[PDB]
């Protein structure tokens, strides 16, 4: 529960975190 | 009113219990002076380096609190540690709150570090910090719900109070349970969750009434051949038979061929015939074959509409392999036999496709296939398709069929047919990793004749399938970097890929090779080579390093690639994965485009997550031809095993199917799709479903190896009967005993008719005078004048549940003979026979 | 428990504010 609650909010920071970087380098990318 | 601080003077005499009495007037004061106290800081720091003063233990405590009230988090966990006993035992007030969970932070980050480096480097741990987390834990336990404690076990590794907080009194093993599936899907260290499963395997034992299947999923996922044989031989002995039989086929459903092999020969070192041959896989797929060949029930008359809408050799070829899909396994070539002009009409590479198809149409067919494909299929494309439809058919259970299939290569005609064998021997002796296959493959790869490296690129791949050979690599990717004919690199690219399956860490470094390399293949090879080996596991690290690749590389088909392996790569976490590719799916690029459409459709390979159909349905029309085609193909394989009640789209997409199948002006490749979505949404009869997962949770090795190989099919069109692979069967089977199929009707909850195989001149208004002359003729006219649905729908022993309805599954409480094991999950499953008098056998 | 609680708490700011920012960033790119 809790535990489990923690771990998967972990995994979706990492997630969004990723999704960011690759928004971002396709936005530079887009620029050019 | 204490509206002063002068107690620092004190503080600052020389007298020691003056001292004393000033911290202790500061500790009851200080939850609201910190802002005065901090300043003197160095005051009471002095008092704790002094070892003569008799009450440090204070002046820690009394530093810990100001430093807190401060903000310093790091120096007040040191000196609330440095403090003893009363420092932060009392674990009642908010400052021992925050303290405990700051010194349990430091704690866990100090534990995975130590696990990182544990041989004999690991940071030393201060008995305090490591007392303080004892206490906790022991708090935690004794005073509520022990998942807690189960939690902070797991991340601080710390495996001993995690044994003991799942033997404590536990109060049942379904938190036993919990942690199971927890470390089985919730984590991310291969060594530490190895850990995990030694301990869970050990407490599983040590029960009373010992959970085997639990036992033996654990053990097939630590990679524990000798301990699964040793408990099979004592089960035996111990005179089980049923759980032995159950854990049996579990194991072989889950299991690697490696594995099994490994198992039967511990237990070959009357019963043991039985288990071996279960394990080996001749009851389990004689089982499939039963149950595909008997409900095999095609809507024949939607191939008939696809034959007459295919003037295009492209079409006609994509109609081959989508008969091909929705026969598989059902050993039912209606189509194939009743239109015999129409399919002799296709010439060339498309009769090796066809001979193909007709092999993999009988999967699994196993004895009679030998001479079946003789009869069928006795020209070089002919025989080079008899071949590679033969290596289908004994697709992961190779057996004598590998032996002649190397005979057959080895006496090779120097010609697409070594291709056509390379590619069966390849499928047949998947992960075998069998030296005299590999030699043959090496040197029909070194024969370097474009279409037979080709074949023997990915024969080499699935030879050595996971096993992580050096040599194997060596050779692979020097003749990769060494060899035109960018086909055999093509075929090199999913070899390399696969030969490091399910790693996803041992090497990471053909990784960087593969990527950093310049010809684009290899950067395929890598890109593939990252999909398959951290398949699963959604580790951020790759999923970054793809999604990187396709942003910034140049070349598109590794742009392709990278995006396509987000599916195999986050196909365990469905519904994360359709945000990745929200708007991956709209880059100006099209290659990106179909690469997103393809990894949303591996992804969500079995699950109709109607976000990812959502997501297909703007992109099916899209202006670029190959982006409507991946998109239509992984709309199929999504909505696979799929009514209109579950996924409302369903019928939708078949109809959008028809109108671009049927549709004149639209592109063969789009068309291409089209059928092929046709093939995926009928396969096997409405029995075989697309799932990369196996029911127990383990990685499908045959399932992910054919859809990457059918996903590599934008370069080869014969590839694309691999996905035959990734079809498994969607039934329940009643074995109750060994040859024993008894005839057990169980129920579900939802109506079985209801959920489940789907579809079986204006007269001129002349109002001047018609308006009155119709109301003439009506005045003449007057003067001339499912409640009770089968919900709890019933079924027989092969009796196809959709992966979804499994958990609505009826237990045959009411039926005589009840099932071993839970019938909440499909595949084989053993019944407890009851009293005598059982009867009813069924043996088509 | 009111560790866990404390910690979920957190991440779940951090991960809201995060998913607006990536629709954010979502829709700069699709214009």
């Amino acid at each position: 529960d809790l535990y489990s609650r923690y771990k998967k909010l972990q995994q979706e920071l990492e997630f969004l975190e990723v999704q960011e970087e690759y928004i971002k380098d396709e936005q530079k990318n887009l620029k050019k | 009113i204490t509206s002063a601080a002068g107690i620092i003077s004190l503080l600052d005499e020389d007298e020691p219990q003056l001292k004393e009495f000033a911290l202790h007037k500061l500790n009851a004061v200080v939850n609201d002076f910190w802002a005065e106290i901090s300043e003197s800081v160095d005051k009471i720091e002095v008092l704790y380096e002094d070892e003569g003063f008799r009450s440090r233990q204070f002046a820690a405590l009394v530093a810990s609190k100001v430093f807190y009230h401060l903000g310093a988090f790091e120096e007040s966990l040191n000196y609330a540690l440095g403090a003893g006993d009363l420092f932060n035992v009392n674990d009642n007030s908010e400052y021992v709150e925050t303290i405990i969970a700051k010194c349990i932070d430091h704690y866990t980050k100090q534990c995975v570090e130590n696990a990182d480096l544990p041989e004999g480097e690991k940071k030393p741990i201060d008995q305090r910090l490591e007392g303080i987390v004892n206490k906790m834990f022991q708090r935690c336990l004794d005073d509520h719900k022990y998942k807690q404690a189960i939690g902070i076990a797991l991340e601080t590794r710390r495996l001993d109070v995690f044994e003991k907080t799942i033997l404590e009194s536990n109060d049942v093993p379904g938190m036993l349970a919990y942690s199971l599936k927890l470390c089985m899907s919730l984590m991310q260290n291969k060594q530490f969750r190895n850990k995990v499963l030694r301990v869970l395997v050990k407490i599983y034992m040590n029960l009373e009434k010992p959970d085997f299947i639990n036992v033996c999923q654990c053990l097939i996922f630590l990679d524990d051949p000798q301990a699964v044989s040793d408990i099979l031989e004592k089960l035996v002995k111990e005179d089980n038979l049923l759980m032995a039989y159950q854990i049996c086929f579990d194991l072989y459903e889950s299991a690697s061929q490696q594995f099994l092999s490994s198992v039967i020969q511990n237990l070959r070192t009357d019963q043991t015939l039985k288990m071996i041959k279960i394990l080996s896989g001749e009851m389990a797929i004689e089982l499939h074959l039963q149950f595909l060949i008997r409900n095999n029930n095609t809507d024949l008359m939607i191939l008939k509409n696809t034959k007459d809408a295919v003037r295009n050799s492209v079409c006609h070829t994509a109609t081959v392999i989508a008969n091909s899909f929705m026969h598989c396994g059902t050993t039912s070539d209606q189509f194939l036999r009743d239109n015999l002009e129409w399919l002799a009409r296709a010439t060339n590479w498309a009769k090796f496709t066809a001979t193909a198809s007709l092999g993999v149409i009988h999967k699994g067919h196993e004895k009679e296939a030998l001479q079946l494909m003789a009869t069928y299929l006795p020209s070089a494309y002919q025989e080079g398709g008899g071949l590679y439809a033969l290596g289908l058919i004994h697709a992961n259970h190779g057996g004598d069929i590998i032996d002649y299939l190397l005979n057959q290569l080895k006496n090779a005609s120097n010609d697409i047919v070594r291709h056509g064998g390379s590619l069966g021997l390849g499928l047949a002796a998947m992960g075998t990793a069998r030296q005299d296959v590999y030699d043959l493959l090496k040197t029909n790869l070194y024969q370097d004749d474009a279409v037979t490296g080709e074949a023997a690129g990915l024969a080499l791949g699935l030879v050595m399938l996971g096993s992580k050979n050096a040599q194997a690599i060596e050779d692979m990717v020097g003749y990769a970097q060494e060899t035109q004919h960018e086909k055999i690199l093509r075929g090199l690219a999913v070899g390399i890929a696969l030969v490091m399956y399910g790693r996803m860490e041992e090497a990471d470094a053909l990784i960087e090779s593969l990527c950093r390399d310049k010809d684009p293949i290899l950067r395929r090879s890598g890109m593939y080579t990252v999909a398959m080996a951290y398949c699963g596991s959604g580790n951020n690290k790759a999923i970054r390093r793809l999604l990187h690749v396709a942003v910034s590389d140049v070349n598109d088909d590794v742009r392709r690639a990278a995006v396509e392996s987000l599916g195999f790569i986050l196909f365990r976490t469905p519904e994360q994965c359709p945000s990745v590719v929200s708007l991956l799916s709209e880059s100006y690029n099209p290659h990106v485009r179909y690469g997103a459409a393809m990894a949303l459709g591996i992804c969500c390979a079995g699950t109709g997550n109607k976000e990812a159909i959502n997501l297909l349905e703007p992109m099916t029309n899209d202006p670029v031809n190959y982006v409507r085609q991946g998109a239509l193909i992984a709309s199929a394989l999504i909505m696979i095993q799929q009514t209109e009640i579950t996924c409302p789209k369903v019928n939708q997409f078949r109809q959008l199917y028809s109108k671009v199948i049927n549709d004149k002006h639209d592109d063969v490749m789009a068309k291409f799709g089209a059928i092929l979505a046709q093939g995926i949404l009928d396969a096997g009869g409405h029995n075989v479903t697309i799932s990369l997962q196996s029911r127990t949770g383990h990685t499908h090795m045959p399932s992910v190896v054919g859809v990457l190989v059918f996903t590599q099919f934008w370069f080869w069109f014969p590839l694309s009967h691999f996905l035959s692979l990734a079809y498994t069967p969607t039934c329940v089977i009643g074995l109750n005993k060994d040859l024993k199929m008894p005839k057990v009707q169980y129920k579900s909850n939802c109506k079985p008719s209801t959920f489940a195989y789907p579809a079986p001149k204006v007269s001129t208004a002349v109002l001047s005078i018609t308006a009155k002359a119709k109301k003439k003729e009506k005045e003449k006219e007057k003067k001339e004048e499912k409640e009770p649905e089968p919900n709890f729908q019933l079924l027989d022993n092969p009796a196809r549940v959709m992966p979804a309805q499994l958990k609505v599954l009826t237990m045959p409480e009411t039926c005589r003979y009840q099932p071993f094991k839970p019938l909440s999950i499909g595949g084989i499953i053993i019944l407890k026979d009851t009293s005598e008098d059982i009867e009813e056998l069924v043996e088509p | 428990r009111q560790y866990y609680l404390s910690k979920i708490e957190e991440l779940q700011l951090i991960v809201n504010d995060k998913s607006q920012n990536l629709r954010r960033l979502q829709a700069q790119r699709n214009e």
